[PDB]
RNA sequence: CGGGGGGAACCUGGGGAACUGAAACAUCUCAGUACCCAGAGGAGAGGAAAGAGAAAUCGACUCCCUGAGUAGCGGCGAGCG
RNA sequence: GCUGUUGGGAAGCAGCGCCAGAGAGGGUGAAAGCCCCGUAGGCGAAAGGUGGGGGGAUAGGUGAGGGUACCCGAGUACCCCGUGGUUCGUGGAGCCAUGGGGGAAUCUGGGCGGACCACCGCCUAAGGCUAAGUACUCCGGGUGACCGAUAGCGCACCAGUACCGUGAGGGAAAGGUGAAAAGAACCCCGGGAGGGGAGUGAAAUAGAGCCUGAAACCGUGGGCUUACAAGCAGUCACGGCCCCGCAAGGGGUUGUGGCGUGCCUAUUGAAGCAUGAGCCGGCGACUCACGGUCGUGGGCGAGCUUAAGCCGUUGAGGCGGAGGCGUAGGGAAACCGAGUCCGAACAGGGCGCAAGCGGGCCGCACGCGGCCCGCAAAGUCCGCGGCCGUGGACCCGAAACCGGG
RNA sequence: AGCUGGGGCUAGGAGUGAAAAGCUAACCGAGCCCGGAGAUAGCUGGUUCUCCCCGAAAUGACUUUAGGGUCAGCCUCAGGC
RNA sequence: GGGAUGACCCCAGGCGGUAGGGGAGCGUUCCCGAUGCCGAUGAAGGCCGACCCGCGAGGGCGGCUGGAGGUAAGGGAAGUG
RNA sequence: GACCCGGUGAAAUUGAACUGGCCGUGAAGAUGCGGCCUACCCGUGGCAGGACGAAAAGACCCCGUGGAGCUUUACUGCAGC
């Protein structure tokens, strides 16, 4: 391949819009005409303007915070045995946040759809519907955290 | 990766000249012909996929 | 820099899993003193459109 | 200091344009002008008499100063350049292949 | 023996606005910003836990990247963080 | 690295050579690796700085048991009142500072873990010092998909000057002969200026505020054409005169005829007796950063991708998984989970999920495995573009507010 | 209660004023300079090359709103039906 | 629809236009292309043209001036008309 | 003084001008449209009805959630007592 040969492919459209001239985009340049529109509107994401916005809305979340903040929970992230059923052996945390579930996000929760496979799952909680479909031979070793 | 190389082509107006550890997309496609040694054509290697 | 998430929005509303953006009926904070069970029952979430196009903006890097 | 050059006030070749080939000896050096004098690039200069003093003036005058380059240094051989050598004790600059 | 002044920015300390923003405005914002003063130097400051905060944890301070526009703050407004 | 050749001038072109750890660059009458300065590579300090990087030398530091309970930083801790700091704006308001008042103890002490109390822990306040990593750029250097004299610093120039103001302070304009001054002897008109000759030069309409030297503007000469006509000045049509070419045809002018309400702006509506513009030249306004949202060119895709920083180069890229998105949706939450939330309810209902393949090939089970495929299930990353948010955010304009002088 | 030279003092929400909001360096209902600062300006003005396809609105609701806005109506482009 | 994908052919409709949306192009500065290629048998710029190409922005070629630079196809940036 | 000669030599203004009258018409008051009327070309001294003549982005009036000075038993603060 030369050297004067590359190019982009058909799609890199450099043309940005230029403000203008007699034709095109022109004079008080394309949008605009009118009048306040000269610097930046309000928003207009929240305007609106003048009258009460959709924030006559009400807020529910019931609990927002005291000020120290948010409280040092254990977090909890499902994993279906569908993706589990990916690989073989002996699954466990830390093999599967390396795989490509799960990551950090601590504690680990084997449940979701998909066919259960004939073997060991270490895991930190399990479903019911998941315990059962472990059933077809499987694993159990809950608990952790010691 | 052979200086005592590197040093006597260098100032041939034909010749760019690169460390193998160098080896860029720009420079083979600015050059008509591409002169690899084999500890070069391996540090290649290890960078491919 | 960095876009801001808008708390007042973060607040009242819970944005969906299609994208839609849910929050609670308004009228039962202290309307009533009798209004029927209908009116004050039927209070629990809704849609909203074009709307929460608007909204869905706002909580940004919450995503 | 560091102004310097090739030639001094001895024999050189001209390689420059009108006078390629003319030969000649002390070009007394300038080198604010980077050039020198040689024999060569010799124009009339007019005259009224800067001062009656010396009265009349005539046009066949003096010579012009040429561009340092213009020339190359000459002895025991032809043109060539100049390589530097220690003498043992200082150092001179000699030609490649004579000695000065 | 020293001190005194000068020094473009940079730095620490002592004081410290307003226009603006909130589509009026006073809490809030602008901002401990602009500016005034004192001091220090090639830097200054900070610095070896009466710390962090949940981890049978870390182990001076400063600096960068993440954490995170998170946790929270807010006429729960603008916005701040 | 010489020669020849064109030329005012070679370095161009030509013939035949040469060096290269140097073919970066600049100059030399034009375009040069070998003419000049340099460049690669390699040397160099008597003197003054700097300098554990390497050596030393010092100051300084080298214990267990058991007893005692002597000492461990005071107007301090601590509590209350007034405030500041922190994400914390009175808040359930802790922590760190402290102007006021009251006011301890010495490890059987005292502070902290967000009111408070009890547990369990963490740490030793009221004395001081401490390199490095970090910030900046008056100064020196090196680079530029930085500028090129209305640009770039206000200043390329004898500029913080000239000028302005009482003062604080404001603040200009102005660069280029030629290769070389060879800067025009001398003669002629003139008081000079300025010219005409002569002379220099390749060029003098390069002759000196001199390279090039556009437009507005002012003239001289010529061609067509005008004193019975009247107009947004042009246009369409014939005709006359002049000019090109052999011709057909074309160029200039304009005598009649026909038709014709400037440009911009702003408006329901402008030739408008609404705005702006004397004319010309030059400067002059939708950008950039980081986020966001669509779209789009690619890469990889149950995944994608790194940030700082490190190693390399000195226009060479690598490494670096902290981290971020994505793979589960619900709930205010605990929490449960292809479900979940309201509910007593397997009633209902609100959010939710339920993804293959158009399909070549082919191991060559009368089985399609599954390789492959669009680019998805389905996402990510980078490039590009549209729009949005925060920034001065398209450019120019207030009356004013505040600070120090 | 005069006029006048020389030498001095008082200034920016301040001075001075036989009082007019007079005068404070040729425009004082708040001096001038530099700075915050590119204040803000829902207003006015201006917004520069060419061709091809489509082509509006001047309505409604709300608005300390009424010459400004948000949603809808009407235009356009891509994909789908 | 031809489809010999000939992006050229017949057939059929359409082609006023402000605010606006969309799609194609022209030119300017700079970078790669460049140790290349044009250039004193003359660069850039300037002054002319009744000729050539293009719908248009322009691009050519020719005469004069000018006297030392200019820079293809193909792409890339932006103080770009 | 004005007028004329020799000397010297400005200004605001200015889209360009080949710049007439009457009835009409037109964004309602046209040298510029229509119809008609009048009218050889160019100046010089005078007059001031028109060029909605010049100058000043109306000082009146309204609009802007513009600004300032001033008032009070408007609000909220502050000095001072
Ligand atoms: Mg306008
Ligand atoms: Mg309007
Ligand atoms: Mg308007
Ligand atoms: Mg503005
Ligand atoms: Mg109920
Ligand atoms: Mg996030
Ligand atoms: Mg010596
Ligand atoms: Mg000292
Ligand atoms: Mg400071
Ligand atoms: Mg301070
Ligand atoms: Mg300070
Ligand atoms: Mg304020
Ligand atoms: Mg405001
Ligand atoms: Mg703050
Ligand atoms: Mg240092
Ligand atoms: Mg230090
Ligand atoms: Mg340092
Ligand atoms: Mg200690
Ligand atoms: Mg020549
Ligand atoms: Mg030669
Ligand atoms: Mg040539
Ligand atoms: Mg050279
Ligand atoms: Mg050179
Ligand atoms: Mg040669
Ligand atoms: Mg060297
Ligand atoms: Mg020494
Ligand atoms: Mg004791
Ligand atoms: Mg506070
Ligand atoms: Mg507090
Ligand atoms: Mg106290
Ligand atoms: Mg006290
Ligand atoms: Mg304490
Ligand atoms: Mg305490
Ligand atoms: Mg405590
Ligand atoms: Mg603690
Ligand atoms: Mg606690
Ligand atoms: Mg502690
Ligand atoms: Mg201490
Ligand atoms: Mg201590
Ligand atoms: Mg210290
Ligand atoms: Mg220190
Ligand atoms: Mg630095
Ligand atoms: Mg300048
Ligand atoms: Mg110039
Ligand atoms: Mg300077
Ligand atoms: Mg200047
Ligand atoms: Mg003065
Ligand atoms: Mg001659
Ligand atoms: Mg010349
Ligand atoms: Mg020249
Ligand atoms: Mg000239
Ligand atoms: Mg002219
Ligand atoms: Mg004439
Ligand atoms: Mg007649
Ligand atoms: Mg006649
Ligand atoms: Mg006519
Ligand atoms: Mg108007
Ligand atoms: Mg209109
Ligand atoms: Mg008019
Ligand atoms: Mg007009
Ligand atoms: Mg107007
Ligand atoms: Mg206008
Ligand atoms: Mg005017
Ligand atoms: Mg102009
Ligand atoms: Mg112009
Ligand atoms: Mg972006
Ligand atoms: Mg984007
Ligand atoms: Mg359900
Ligand atoms: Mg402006
Ligand atoms: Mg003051
Ligand atoms: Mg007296
Ligand atoms: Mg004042
Ligand atoms: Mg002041
Ligand atoms: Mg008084
Ligand atoms: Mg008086
Ligand atoms: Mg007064
Ligand atoms: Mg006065
Ligand atoms: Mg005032
Ligand atoms: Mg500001
Ligand atoms: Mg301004
Ligand atoms: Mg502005
Ligand atoms: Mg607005
Ligand atoms: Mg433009
Ligand atoms: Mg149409
Ligand atoms: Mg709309
Ligand atoms: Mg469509
Ligand atoms: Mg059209
Ligand atoms: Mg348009
Ligand atoms: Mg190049
Ligand atoms: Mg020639
Ligand atoms: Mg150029
Ligand atoms: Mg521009
Ligand atoms: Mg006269
Ligand atoms: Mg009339
Ligand atoms: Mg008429
Ligand atoms: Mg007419
Ligand atoms: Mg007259
Ligand atoms: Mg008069
Ligand atoms: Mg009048």
């Amino acid at each position: 391949d030369l050297r004067p040969n590359p190019g982009a492919n058909k799609r890199r459209k450099r043309v940005g819009r230029g403000p203008g001239s007699g034709h095109g985009k022109t004079a008080t340049r394309g949008h605009k005409g009118q009048k306040s529109r000269s610097g930046g509107l309000k928003d207009p994401r929240r305007f609106e303007g003048g009258r009460s916005t959709t924030l006559m809305r009400l807020p529910k979340r019931g609990m927002q915070g005291q000020v120290p903040g948010e409280i040092k929970r254990p977090r909890y992230q499902g994993v279906n045995l569908k993706d589990l059923a990916r690989f073989e052996g002996e699954v466990t945390p830390e093999l599967l946040v390396r795989a490509g579930l799960l990551k950090k996000g601590y504690r680990l929760k084997i449940l979701g759809e998909g066919e259960a496979k004939p073997l060991k799952v270490v895991a930190h909680a399990f479903s019911k519907s998941a315990l059962e479909k472990l059933k077809a031979a499987g694993g159990e070793p809950v608990l952790l955290e010691a | 990766g052979n200086e005592l190389v590197r040093r006597a082509a260098r100032n041939l107006p034909w010749v760019v000249t690169l460390a193998p550890e160098g080896l860029n997309v720009y420079d083979i496609v600015r050059t008509e012909r591409l002169v690899m040694d084999l500890d070069a054509w391996e540090v290649f290697q290890n960078r491919i996929g | 820099p960095k876009m801001k998430t808008h708390k007042g929005a973060k607040k009242r509303v819970k944005i969906t899993a299609s994208g839609k953006v849910v929050a609670m009926k308004t009228g039962k904070r202290h309307l009533n003193w009798q209004k029927s069970g209908k009116e004050i029952r039927q209070k629990g979430r809704k849609f909203v459109l074009a709307k929460p196009e608007a909204e869905r903006i706002k909580l940004l890097l919450p995503y | 200091r560091v102004k310097m050059h090739v030639k001094k006030g001895d024999t050189v070749l001209v390689a420059s344009g009108k006078y390629k080939g003319r030969v000649g000896k002390v070009k007394e050096v300038l080198p604010k002008k980077y050039a020198v004098i040689v024999e060569g690039v010799n124009i009339v200069k007019k005259a009224v008499r800067v001062s009656p003093k010396y009265p009349q003036g005539g046009f066949i005058e003096k010579e012009a100063p040429l561009h340092a380059s213009k020339v190359r240094p000459i002895c025991p051989a032809c043109g060539k350049p100049t390589r530097v050598r220690k003498k043992f004790l200082e150092n001179g600059k000699k030609i490649r292949v004579c000695a000065k």
